């Protein structure tokens, strides 16, 4: 029943409620200086969360997500993606949640 | 006329309102029993469910108290007319408003809203909410403020159109709620909005708080655009408001007035008839008097040395911090205009040393009054001088005579090679 307004120009969260209409602030996602964070929030498995991407000057591209707690107001290390796995994406992707089928669809080949 | 009420319900009323100054769980007692003596409805059992609900509030009885202001809510929409109920149960919510719980009073105030909305009581519902919505104000709240808003303009949507005809109270008192939130966030745009559906829907009776709230914002949208006849007369009105009602605010809202009399140039005083003996020699209202006489006397360097004297209450506010500066420049002109009325050809440096001002100021004042056509001459820049055109010869016949005399002439002319 809230709405994560995460990003902008940035590390902004804004988070709104419908039976309280209002707006506040509740951290900063930690993330390394000198860079410009891309910022996606989506929910998983029943749990706010987010997947940001870091980059810097003459410096390889880093996926990660963290798990965010409601009362914490911190973003807690969830996981982190490896490259080995999952390449560079860009800069115009996008993040949507759904269920898909392993069988009905292919493994993507990349060099670790 | 005479109508039989009732004689033991209230010989029985007032016997406990005799005790209530005894010991409280009797005077509770007997209240109680006033309601058992009729049972239906109470009519002196319904102030006798008011004073229970007071001698509770004393000792500290609140589930009931609270079941039987419900029993009270259902008894405004019953053989007591809707008239002093609303009185009774604003007394009530003062009353408990005298302690602190402050979720005893808002349960107290949402059960009122919810047993309110289920009377239709249209009139005292939207009074109870603009109450409420003042409240926010006082405290600066916007999140329940903007709900009351809104349910309050949906009704007074009349479906297809977002106002009615005789609502125009009821969205008078929203656009005052507005207007002051506006004047929390400082919003131009949405207080232009404002004004201007407030001016064409809000007619109607108003209360004279805010007729003169809503006229303040008015002069100051005006003023802010550059209009000083509206401002002036929006401050007029808002100003005889807070004569009429007594709010704190009276005294800026004179102060503006003041400020807006003066720019509308043409020689007016707003000190004169309401700056009396009372007002006039107010401490915060005498630097303003003693402007407006320099600027009735045209005493540049006086109105001045008073600017300088009392900064902290003329600039003071930004906005008249703004105006300072239009305002020195209409006095120096007004007062240059007076100085070169008598005569003509007067050099710069005297003006400047008269005006107390540079003379690169002095020069580009009478440039400007010479592009406003108020000064017939010209200037002479190389030997910092202004020369006047007299026009003392007064004629301006020889023109329509020679006009006359060649229109004709080639009008004969004309005539002759025609005719020929």
């Amino acid at each position: 029943d809230k709405i994560f307004y995460i990003g902008g120009l940035s590390v902004t969260v804004e988070i709104y409620d419908v039976n309280k209409n209002e707006w506040k602030m509740a951290a900063n996602i930690p993330a390394k200086r000198y860079s410009d964070p891309c910022v996606r929030a989506v929910v998983i498995s029943n749990s706010l969360c987010v997947f940001m991407r870091e980059t810097h000057l003459n410096e390889r591209a880093k996926y990660v997500t963290y798990q965010y707690d409601l009362e914490l107001d911190r973003w807690s290390l969830r996981q982190h993606i490896s490259e080995r796995v999952l390449w560079d994406l860009g800069r115009d992707f996008r993040c949507t949640v759904g269920k898909l089928y392993p069988s009905c669809l292919e493994e993507s080949p990349w060099k670790p | 006329s005479n109508s039989e009420p009732n004689v033991d319900l209230e010989n029985q009323y007032y016997n406990s309102k005799a005790l209530k100054e005894d010991d409280p769980k009797a005077a509770l007692s007997s209240f109680q029993k006033v309601l058992e003596l009729e049972g239906e409805k109470g009519e002196w059992g319904f102030k006798a469910l008011k004073q229970m609900i007071k001698i509770n509030f004393k000792l500290t009885n609140f589930p009931e108290m609270m079941n039987r202001y419900k029993q009270l809510l259902t008894y405004i929409r019953s053989a007591v007319t809707r008239n002093y109920s609303e009185k009774s149960i604003n007394s009530i919510l003062d009353y408990i408003s005298t302690s602190k719980q402050m979720d005893l009073l808002q349960e107290f105030y949402e059960t009122t809203l919810e047993a309110l909305k289920d009377a239709k009581n249209d009139r005292l519902w939207f009074k109870t909410n603009t109450k409420l919505g003042k409240l926010y104000l006082e405290r600066e709240e916007y999140g329940k403020l903007q709900k009351i808003l809104r349910q309050l303009h949906q009704s007074c949507q009349t479906d297809d159109g977002e106002d009615d005809l005789k609502k125009g109270t009821q969205l008078l008192e929203i656009y005052a709620l507005e207007i002051q939130m506006y004047t929390a966030q400082k919003n131009n745009k949405k207080l232009k909005a404002l004004y201007e559906q407030s001016l064409h829907i809000k007619s109607a009776i108003p209360h004279p708080l805010i007729m003169g709230v809503i006229r303040e914002c008015g002069g100051k949208m005006h003023l802010r655009e550059g209009e000083f006849e509206k401002a002036h007369t929006d401050f007029f009105e808002a100003f005889k408001n807070y004569d009429e009602s007594g709010s704190p605010r009276r005294t800026t809202c004179l102060k503006y007035l003041v400020l807006a009399n003066m720019l509308m140039k043409s020689g007016i005083n707003p000190f004169d008839s309401q700056e009396a003996k009372p007002y006039k020699n107010d401490p915060e209202i005498l630097a303003m008097t003693n402007l407006v006489s320099a600027y009735q006397n045209n005493d540049i360097t006086e109105f001045e040395k008073i600017l300088k004297t009392n900064h902290s209450n003329i600039m003071d506010d930004p906005f008249i911090r703004e105006h300072i500066e239009e305002l020195l420049r209409n006095i120096r002109t007004q007062v240059l205009i007076k100085l070169i009325k008598p005569y003509t050809r007067i050099h710069i440096p005297f003006i400047s040393k008269e005006l107390n001002i540079d003379v690169a100021d002095v020069e580009s004042l009478l440039v400007q009054c010479i592009l406003d056509n108020t000064i017939h001459g010209r200037i002479d820049q190389v030997n910092q001088l202004l020369e006047l055109d007299h026009q003392k010869r007064g004629g301006a016949r020889y023109t329509a005579l020679d006009k006359w005399t060649n229109q004709l002439n080639s009008l004969n002319q004309a005539v002759v090679s025609k005719l020929a």
